[PDB]
């Protein structure tokens, strides 16, 4: 039973332990979703303080890679660090190698790489992480692209990652089948992030307070996340329409 | 169990077996006991032959004109761990022009063993150590495990029946702790202590080995006839 | 002292209508010294012809390491290798050698087995190819021969008019340096004969 | 750590099969549908971009993927060791032969050093087989226009027209009663479509086909002017229109 | 060290080298012999750098003996002269180059002919009826292109020998002691003790 | 070479004159001397074009891979990277370095990191070839907590005479404000600074 | 199954089983705390007294890393060795490249990144600590506990070892009982409270307390252990509050 | 750690064999059918493909038939991936040899050098044998026309005829019966083909489904020519010797 | 060696001689200096010929795997970024001095390289031995905003000014234009001021004229078959 065990072929052409990889990604019971504006990315994912000990500005599993990129993860927190710490270091070289800010797909496609690595030689495991990298390019304008455990990367319209995430999607799809554009039409991210909660908020069937959520925001040259007071004012603006 | 075949495996309760069998080697070694004043600090050592044609172990080890120690287990393990001690000591004194804490020891000494315990291909070291020192710091007794676990104590045993001169140590500490300036009576009192692990058989003048360090004293091991005086 | 001229010797090559070229003096020397008057320094490999001029250990050297390295692409390619590949191949194989060079200038001719086209190329030590359509030269008497090539030389001579060019232009080049001469072979080239001259000249 | 795994870990089994092998296999078959046909004036290559979801944007996965000018391949299996091993390709067509000649490889000799990497793979310590077969389509001047295949083993066979994955077997058959030595590239194509569109279950489109070509010298897509014997590649990947134009004549 | 020379006749090759060795001020011996017997019809005569020369040859000289063993065969002179040198022209781009000059001398038994080469410290080889290295062929060479005929025998051989080692002895200001003569071909080695 | 930076009550302001020669010949006459590292920390480089462009660009790299690890760095911070890169490869790089920034708690600071690779934390710093010719005039004109204006004419002043006198030095003064507002640049052409 | 017999080998649900056998290491240690405060961190924990023979005040688990860390950690004490000496390279290299003192967050993933490395190969253990540390940086203090999966968070104040149940419900009526904020002073004595209250579940053998602080205002930022005086009005505190 | 997924493809059994070489070589039983015959005036080498397509390029492929140099070819049997890493190094062997000496490599040296590569397999380094058993041909001027076999032991021997891959059992009967020391190539030609013709699988034997090639002096004065078949002289050589 | 790169409008023209020298003899007298490391990055060295050549293949060869594997079309600031990091590293050793110019999405630009690593930004630039008689020429005519016909017209007289007044400069002009969002068009032999005039007198030799004393026909082809 030494298959199930070390990245090699099951009789069936299986990858157990890939597989097992994808099941770790759910353990923190957490949900996100990223959409793209005219001009912005957002990315949204709940936030769990369960323990009242833990400092809650801590907890996070959205990341600045670099000045341009954002990224949010689904999975075990120390995969997650190691998954941010090496995007960081990868896109840093790049931009010193090549003399331009990395692309966010080429990131992605890189850590995809990586990934596949693991899936194929025996002493590295695979990371027990789905990676949604974001961006507005500068080439390619507003810009999804997800990664996980398989070294499978691609783009999107639009995505959602966790327990709950093919309600999530479902209803993204019902939205983009009904505005037939790749993307929410609307100025401002203020108002990109407003669809996003809003969206969460149905196809989840749940409420949320300012500590229940994390946003990341994409725009032309900075990737930020918001603070709870930002999100506050995103949530008062929802309820008042 | 199936948790036993190396050193980079946890059990399920998360205990490490095969230090926990390195552990073992050392309740298998001849008694050692080690104590202290504020003074001197003394080892002594029940050493084994393997039969009457035969020597008797050497289990003391000096490592500096301040500091030594005794074993019980693997020889051969203490002979690597001592040596790294000379090695410290003597980094110590050319580098720094100056003498190597007894607790210093005790940590690298930890740290070296751990190694050990942690990667794959490794075994634990197979015997327990008791350090004795004299530094800026006064008089001091150290008991290295293989675990890594090095504790700084008034005195202890280590071996075979080592339990019984554990608990007379325990029972006579507000006394012995007191023998300051009075080396014989420490020793003395050392050799009492290791005559409560002994079954069968008694202290003789190749049978017994003794070391002592402290004040205005040079870390020195008596053996033979040097001990006679003590049986 | 200097590495490219302890032996002497010079090679030359030329296009003309539906043909090449190359000829090459035979003397090798110690300096003052002559050694030997049969040490030829064109090579072929198959229907590419490579003189090379310079230090004659890294000649013969470089001989043995394109024949190599032709002989496993041939294995490999099932095809003998063409003038325009070849030039590219001799190009990596100095440049490679950058900070410790063979000490040779190397020139190329042959005709392309499936466009027919005439093709010639020179080198120096380091990989730098020099392209030109009309001539190539190299070794110790370069500069005589810069000067007879440019007088002699004319566009799309035929096989044998072209012959009488390049001899002549590889004879009295060599009368005027001391270290080339002791004897001399033309190779008039075309797409399916080859024919190798040994011309007679003073042996002084 | 350091990689401790310098053993081998694809092994012969008591019968003679390497079992990691076979399972690589295994795993091809599962893939999904992807084919070849040589015409006498160019070769195509196709396969279905089947989309994980729909919310994916499935032009930013590229299926059929250029080497070299002359040179395109397409797979069967696993995406991502596919995706890697074209890295590999690309890079080993420059270091191994553009550098040292001048010139980009011929078809069979890049196949050659693919097929290579992936019997590395097989015999190597610490690693499996890669679990795809690939097919490498493209023009060279002295071998003209040619096709091969490559399968986890390492070994490479050249074909008229062949299918590898899910609906091979088919779809070989269907390639065996249409293909002859006298085939235009237009005619190739058609009989491409014709043959994919069995293995392929729902939407049929330019949007849900790759397709690309080795046909004609494109001076158009060599982004510069004004060196006669520089011509452009014959490698190229057909658009959505473009295939949708051909579903109508189907 | 200094002389060595070599003729190729009808069916032998003749080396001569001579017998002087010199530390500088003094000579420490007159009796030295500058060879190494490389397989039976197969033998290498040297001169250059002090050490160097003698652990070259005798390199060499072990590496033609562990083929003969491997294959249980005689290499010919040619491949003999070839793998000769390919290490001296590895050696000339080393750290420390061997500084040695050498002469081949072979009867090949497969084609019955003497084969004489020529090989300097660089690695440039040359198959010549005649040779010599350093200044040797400086006073020789004259006499040599003079005299010389691919058909002599190995007696007409050894007297235009003598010649050339006359003239060496008026010329040449170094006292080189004489030399020692070794003849190969199709029976073997032998050494002329009379010269 | 004419380099300078100056602090003031805002912030930090750098100079520069934009010359660089190959012997007797001006290779290029606009060249730009003030290099970016952080945002609000820049740098005047002199000695080599090669070795000062290679250790500029080596520590954006550090200080971007800091930023996404820890956040903005101090200037100090910078003036140490630069140091290490200076100090420990001191015998192969011909670097005259010196670093300027702008922080909200520390305001602005200048380093001067000269040939050996020490660092001096000063109010201002000259350096290059033309500074030589100001060491006297700008030790009778600087003044601490000076305007922003008074620093641009300092600087100004400053660099005008060093061009004036170094045959290295010359063509337009740039200039890089670092403040809380943000980043200007200056510029200003011989027909302005010449008659001064 | 036999999941559980190599280490970075994941589960059928997606667990490494070697590194849930490491916490049972760190569930079978003595019992450790930190609590964060206005200015500063507080540390303590719980020497156990195998025998009179162990010499008082001298064996030392609390570990300074640079001059502004303390760490203390509970299961495998070579373990935590082992991983502070970690820490002390991580925090020499960081200074003498960037002169500043580490921060503590940067602290923390430098720790993180390590302990989280030790579960990715079969050929090395995780490691069989929980460790609380902390201190005072330039944006405050900071307190964090690490577990041997690697994962770490900020918190207000951690307990960890047999008694972590007990200590973490003592912690947890602090922050309720002090939502504005607890000195470092009060702290000092709210951890030797804890403690005393932690060890109900060690009781067998009798115990020592040893405490530690970085507070910006009582120690400049430094850390220090709470020695003399100060350290015997804590034990005082604490055993008024257990009667 | 890793020691519990090392299957240890170098030891002995407790009869004293190696159980990888055995495997391998019962892989190899499996592969076609290749043949190796020795005349006084050539060898001939001819293979079966294994089952074919008529879809399969014949023209431009090669599974069997391999030229190391121009004096000597091999006969592949077993993994062809295996072979490829196999012949590049023999052919950069035969390199080497050649630019040291100047002369060609004498076919045992480059047999054995090949085999003590394929021995090394066995004996350390913990990876599995080469699935691949050689017939080589080839010729020099020590020992003439030889024909050799190495297997994935390293072990190699010397043969007037032989064959390797499917039905050797079978096949080395048939070459026993008619070999003749005398024989001449074109007679040793027939033979192989219709030793082939019975120990084939396939229902007949047809030109799509062989590879086939002789070493000949048969080139204009002392010297030697190799000759690999294209389909249609195989087509003709199959109605010459009347099998179809 | 004269070259030259000048920015206008819409793009960025470079020109370079077509003279090669070996010391003071003419070895080639129309090599073409302008080579291209990607589609619409064009460059042209001076110094040691081999470095210039093999460090533009080099980096030529990374920027197309680089650009295959990003999805993106090649950028100068790349091109620029690696010849720099390679050159640097060692220390002039390679004497490859360049001038780089190209278009891409991020718009046209125009950099030097000098050997030992350093680069330089401008407007217009030159290098070679010819670079002072150009760069005399590009100072008195260069103007802000020039049309695509002035920059080809100003690039290929400062080339003039070199063939003309340096000596390691001659024959024809080589000119390259890269406009934005247009192919780039590589003009070989724009300009041709330097033909030979024909010779007096043809020397063309009787046949025979050559002393012989052996032919053969030297066999090319494989071995025969049969
Ligand atoms: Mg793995
Ligand atoms: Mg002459
Ligand atoms: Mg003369
Ligand atoms: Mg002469
Ligand atoms: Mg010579
Ligand atoms: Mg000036
Ligand atoms: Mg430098």
């Amino acid at each position: 039973g030494y298959d199930r065990h070390i990245t090699i072929f099951s009789p069936e052409g299986r990858l157990y332990q890939v597989e097992y990889a994808f099941k770790a990604t759910n353990q923190t019971n957490i949900n996100s979703l990223a959409v793209r504006g005219k001009d912005c990315t957002v990315v949204i994912s709940q936030k769990k303080v369960p323990d009242k000990l833990l400092d809650p500005t801590t907890v996070s599993y959205i990341f600045c890679i670099s000045r341009t990129i954002g990224m949010v993860v689904n999975g075990p927190i120390p995969d997650a660090r190691n998954a941010a710490l090496r995007a960081k270091a990868e896109a840093a070289e790049f931009r010193y190698k090549y003399g331009y800010d990395m692309p966010c797909d080429v990131l992605a496609k890189r850590m995809a790489n990586l990934s596949q690595i693991y899936t194929q030689r025996a002493y590295m495991r695979p990371l027990g992480v789905i990676l949604t990298f974001v961006s507005v390019d500068e080439e390619l304008g507003p810009s999804i692209y997800k990664t996980d455990p398989a070294g499978y990367y691609v783009g999107y319209k639009a995505t959602a990652t966790g327990p709950k995430q093919q309600e999530i999607t479902t209803n993204l799809e019902n939205h983009f089948k009904k505005s037939k554009i790749d993307h929410i039409n609307e100025e401002s991210w203020e108002k990109v992030v407003e669809f996003a909660i809003t969206h969460m908020i149905d196809a989840l069937g749940t409420e949320f307070s300012k500590n229940d959520l994390e946003v990341g925001v994409a725009t032309k040259d900075k990737f930020f996340t918001l603070s709870a007071e930002n999100i506050e004012e995103r949530l008062v603006a929802i309820a008042e329409q | 169990n199936n948790y036993d075949g190396d050193t980079v495996t946890f059990s399920p309760t998360g205990r490490l077996f095969q230090v926990e069998y390195a552990l073992e080697a050392i309740k298998q070694g001849s008694v050692t006991v080690g104590l202290r004043s504020n003074t001197h600090a003394v080892l002594v050592a029940l050493k084994r032959n393997a039969d009457e044609l035969s020597s008797y172990q050497k289990k003391i080890i000096k490592c500096d004109e301040h500091m030594g120690l005794s074993l019980a287990g693997l020889a051969p393990d203490a002979r690597v761990l001592s040596n790294y001690l000379r090695q410290q000591c003597n980094y110590s004194s050319l580098v720094f022009n100056r003498k190597l804490a007894v607790e210093r020891a005790g940590h690298l000494l930890c740290d070296k063993a751990q190694k050990n315990t942690q990667s794959y291909g490794g075994r634990p070291y197979g015997v327990g150590l008791l350090i004795i020192g004299y530094d800026k710091s006064g008089a001091h007794l150290l008991e290295f495990q293989p675990s890594g676990n090095v504790t700084e104590l008034y005195g202890t045993a280590i071996g075979a029946r080592s339990q019984g001169a554990k608990t007379y140590l325990e029972r006579t500490l507000d006394t012995f702790i007191k023998i300051d300036g009075n080396p014989d009576e420490l020793i003395k009192a050392g050799v009492e202590a290791i005559s409560q692990s002994l079954r069968d058989e008694s202290l003789t003048v190749d049978n017994l080995s003794i070391a002592i360090v402290g004040k205005d004293t040079p870390f020195t091991i008596y053996d033979g006839e040097a001990v006679a005086k003590y049986i | 002292s200097d590495p490219s001229s302890i032996n002497g010797g010079i090679v030359v090559a030329m296009t003309g209508k539906d043909c090449v070229a190359i000829a090459c003096d035979l003397r090798l020397g110690s300096q003052s010294l002559g050694v030997s008057n049969k040490f030829e320094k064109i090579f072929h490999y198959g229907h590419v012809f490579l003189g090379i001029t310079g230090l004659a250990t890294d000649v013969t050297t470089l001989n043995e390491m394109f024949r190599y390295k032709t002989n496993l692409y041939k294995l490999k390619e099932e095809r003998a290798i063409e003038p325009e590949t070849f030039t590219q191949l001799v190009s990596s194989s100095l440049y490679e050698r950058r900070f410790g060079p063979y000490f040779v200038g190397p020139v190329v001719a042959g005709i392309n087995s499936k466009s027919g086209k005439p093709f010639i190329a020179g080198f120096d030590l380091i990989g730098c190819i020099d392209e030109a359509k009309d001539f190539i030269v190299s070794g110790t008497a370069s500069d005589q021969l810069f000067g007879m090539c440019e007088s002699l030389y004319e566009p799309n001579l035929e096989p044998e008019d072209l012959f009488e060019t390049i001899s002549q232009a590889l004879l009295n080049a060599a009368d005027r340096d001391a270290l080339s001469g002791w004897g001399a072979v033309v190779y008039i080239i075309k797409k399916d004969e080859v024919v190798k001259r040994y011309l007679k000249m003073r042996q002084d | 750590m350091t990689d401790r795994y310098s053993f081998s870990l694809t092994t012969f089994s008591p019968s003679g099969k390497l079992g990691q092998i076979d399972y690589a296999l295994t795993a091809v078959k599962q893939g999904v549908t992807s084919l070849g046909i040589k015409a006498t004036n160019g070769v195509v290559i196709a396969t279905e971009k089947k989309s994980s979801s729909p919310l994916a944007m499935s032009e930013t996965l590229s299926k059929v993927s250029l080497l070299t000018p002359d040179i395109g391949a397409v797979y069967s299996g696993m995406g991502p060791d596919y995706r890697v091993l074209v890295d590999k390709s690309r890079k080993v067509a420059h270091t191994s032969y553009k550098r040292i000649y001048g010139e980009y490889p011929p078809t069979k000799l890049l196949v050659s050093e693919v097929a290579k990497i992936m019997q590395e793979a097989t015999q190597s310590g610490g690693v499996r087989p890669f679990g795809v077969s690939l097919l490498i389509a493209g023009h060279d001047e002295f071998n003209g226009f040619s096709l091969y295949q490559v399968d986890p083993s390492g070994s490479y066979f050249p074909w008229k027209a062949t299918a590898i994955g899910k609906g091979s077997v088919a779809a070989k058959t269907f390639l065996e009663k249409r293909w002859n030595d006298e085939l235009e590239l237009e005619d190739a194509i058609h009989i491409a479509l014709l043959t994919l569109k069995e293995s392929v279950e729902g939407e049929f489109n330019g949007d849900t086909i790759e397709l690309a070509i080795i046909g004609d010298e494109n001076p158009d897509l060599l982004g510069y002017t004004g060196i006669p014997t520089d011509k452009g590649p014959r490698f190229r990947k057909l658009t959505s229109q473009e295939i949708n134009d051909r579903l109508e004549a189907l | 060290m200094d002389i060595i020379l070599g003729i190729r006749v009808q069916d032998s090759v003749i080396l001569a080298s001579s017998k002087a060795v010199t530390r500088g001020i003094s000579v420490l011996k007159d009796s030295d012999d500058k060879t190494r017997q490389l397989s039976p019809h197969t033998l290498m005569s040297f001169a250059g750098e002090a050490g160097d020369t003698v652990q070259f040859a005798e390199y060499i000289q072990a590496n033609i003996q562990l083929y003969s063993i491997r294959e249980d065969y005689e290499l010919s002179p040619q491949a003999v002269s070839s793998f000769v040198r390919q290490e001296l022209a590895k050696s000339i781009r080393s750290r420390r180059p061997y500084q040695v000059n050498v002469l081949i001398g072979g009867y090949d038994k497969k084609k019955n002919k003497p084969e004489l080469y020529q090989i300097d410290y660089l690695g440039t080889k040359v198959e010549l009826p005649y040779g010599a290295h350093g200044y040797s062929g400086f006073y020789t060479f004259s006499l040599l292109d003079h005299h010389y005929r691919p058909d002599m025998t190995t007696e007409e051989g050894l007297d235009l020998l003598k010649l050339c080692v006359q003239e060496l002895e008026k010329r040449m200001p170094m006292d080189f002691k004489g030399v020692i003569v070794k003849i190969v071909d199709k029976d073997g080695i032998r050494q002329v003790d009379d010269f | 070479t004419s380099i300078m930076a100056v602090t003031f009550k805002d912030g930090v302001i750098l100079g520069a004159d934009s010359r660089t020669t190959t012997g007797a010949y001006i290779a290029n006459r606009v060249t730009d001397k003030l290099t970016r590292v952080h945002d609000k920390i820049w740098c005047c480089r002199s000695g080599s074009a090669a070795d000062t462009q290679a250790i500029a660009d080596i520590v954006q790299y550090h200080l971007e891979l800091y930023t996404s690890q820890y956040g903005t760095p101090s200037t100090e911070t910078a003036a140490s990277v630069f140091k290490e890169l200076c100090y420990e490869n001191k015998d192969n790089l011909t670097a005259g370095i010196i670093v300027a920034g702008y922080d909200d708690k520390n305001k602005g600071e200048v380093y001067t990191i000269p040939l050996g690779g020490s660092v001096h934390k000063l109010p201002y710093a000259i350096a290059g070839s033309g500074s030589t010719f100001i060491y006297g005039y700008c030790d009778k004109n600087f003044r601490e907590n000076m305007s922003k204006e008074e620093t641009v004419d300092f600087i100004k002043h400053s660099l005008s005479q060093a061009i004036k006198w170094d045959g290295s030095s010359g063509g337009v003064i740039r200039m890089v404000v670092l403040t809380a507002a943000g980043v200007e640049r200056l510029i200003f052409y011989p027909d302005e600074y010449e008659q001064l | 199954t036999g999941y559980d017999l190599s280490n970075s080998v994941f589960s059928p649900d997606g667990r490494n089983f070697q590194v849930e056998y490491a916490v049972k290491a760190v569930e079978n240690g003595t019992t450790s705390i930190g609590i964060k405060c206005n200015d500063g961190v507080v540390f303590a924990v719980e020497k156990l007294i195998t025998s009179k023979l162990l010499v008082p005040q001298k064996n030392v688990k609390i570990q300074v890393v640079d001059r502004h860390i303390g760490c203390v950690y509970s299961g495998l004490i070579p373990d935590g060795r082992h991983l502070v000496n970690r820490g002390r390279e991580e925090a020499a290299s960081f200074k003498k490249l960037y002169k500043t003192p580490i921060p503590i967050p940067a602290f923390a993933d430098r720790l993180g990144q390590y302990v989280q490395a030790h579960t990715l190969y079969n050929s090395v253990r995780p490691f069989g600590v929980s460790t609380i540390f902390g201190g005072v940086d330039k944006n405050g203090a900071h307190l964090y506990m690490l577990e041997p999966s690697g994962s770490y968070w900020g918190y207000k104040g951690a307990a960890t070892g047999k008694g972590r149940q007990s200590a973490k419900a003592e912690l947890e009526k602090l922050v309720d009982h002090h939502p504005e904020g607890l000195s470092a002073r009060e702290a000092v004595k709210q951890a030797a409270k804890i403690i005393y209250l932690a060890h109900e579940d060690n009781k067998e053998k009798d115990f020592e307390l040893e405490i530690s602080w970085c507070s910006l205002s009582e120690t400049n930022g430094l850390h220090k252990f709470v020695k003399g005086d100060l350290l015997q009005e804590a034990i005082d505190f604490a055993q008024k509050e257990i009667n | 750690g890793s020691r519990r997924y090392d299957s240890r493809t170098t030891i002995f059994s407790p009869e004293g064999r190696l159980y990888q070489v055995e495997y391998a070589l019962e892989s190899i039983s499996h592969a076609g059918t290749a043949i190796g015959i020795m005349a006084s005036d050539g060898i001939v080498l001819a293979a079966e493909r294994k089952v074919t397509s008529t879809l399969l390029e014949q023209d431009t492929s090669t599974e069997k038939l391999y030229k190391l140099n121009d004096k000597i070819a091999v006969a592949v049997a077993g993994l062809t991936a295996d072979a490829e890493i196999l012949i590049n190094t023999a052919r950069i062997h035969a390199q080497n040899y050649l630019k040291t000496y100047n002369e060609d490599i004498p076919v045992e040296i480059l047999v054995r050098r090949l085999s003590d590569i394929k021995q090394g397999y066995t004996q350390h380094g913990g990876l599995r044998p080469f699935g691949v058993s050689f017939i080589y041909a080839g010729y020099d001027d020590r020992y003439g026309y030889q024909l050799y076999t190495s297997n994935p032991s390293g072990n190699y021997t010397g043969w007037k005829a032989i064959s390797v891959g499917a039905n050797t059992s079978a096949a080395q009967t048939l070459l026993q019966m008619d070999y003749k020391d005398d024989m001449k190539v074109d007679d040793a030609i027939e033979l192989a083909l219709k030793t082939l013709s019975k120990t084939t699988d396939s229902s007949a034997l047809t030109y799509d489904r062989l590879e086939f090639a002789t070493i000949r002096k048969g080139a204009n004065d002392g010297e030697v020519y190799q000759k690999i078949f294209k389909p249609q002289e195989i087509k003709d050589i199959l109605v010459k010797t009347g099998i179809t | 060696t004269t070259i030259v790169g000048v920015k206008f409008n819409n793009g960025v023209v470079i020109a370079a001689d077509t003279r090669s020298t070996q010391g003071p003899i003419v070895a080639d007298k129309n090599c073409a200096k302008l080579h291209r490391i990607s589609p619409k990055i064009w460059c042209a060295g001076a110094g040691t010929a081999a470095d210039t050549e093999a460090v533009t293949q080099l980096i030529g060869s990374n920027i197309e795997l680089h650009s295959l594997y990003t999805s993106r079309e090649p950028r100068v600031v790349s091109a620029l970024q690696m010849l720099k990091q390679h050159l640097f590293k060692y220390q002039g050793h390679i004497g490859a001095y360049l001038i780089v110019a190209g278009v891409d999405p991020t718009g046209s630009h125009l950099f030097s390289i000098h050997a030992h690593g350093s680069t330089d930004v401008g407007y217009y630039l030159s290098l070679g031995s010819g670079s002072l008689a150009a760069m005399a020429v590009l100072e008195s005519h260069w103007k802000q905003d020039l049309t695509k016909e002035e920059a080809i017209k100003l690039a290929s007289d400062a080339i003039q000014a070199g063939i003309w007044n340096d000596l390691g400069s001659g024959s024809n002009v080589d000119v390259c234009v890269m406009e934005i969002g247009k192919d780039a068009e590589y003009l070989r032999n724009y300009l041709t001021p330097n033909v030979r005039e024909e010779k007096q007198k043809s020397y063309k030799f009787p046949r025979g004229t050559t002393a012989v004393l052996k032919e053969s026909i030297v066999n090319i082809c494989d071995i025969q078959e049969e």
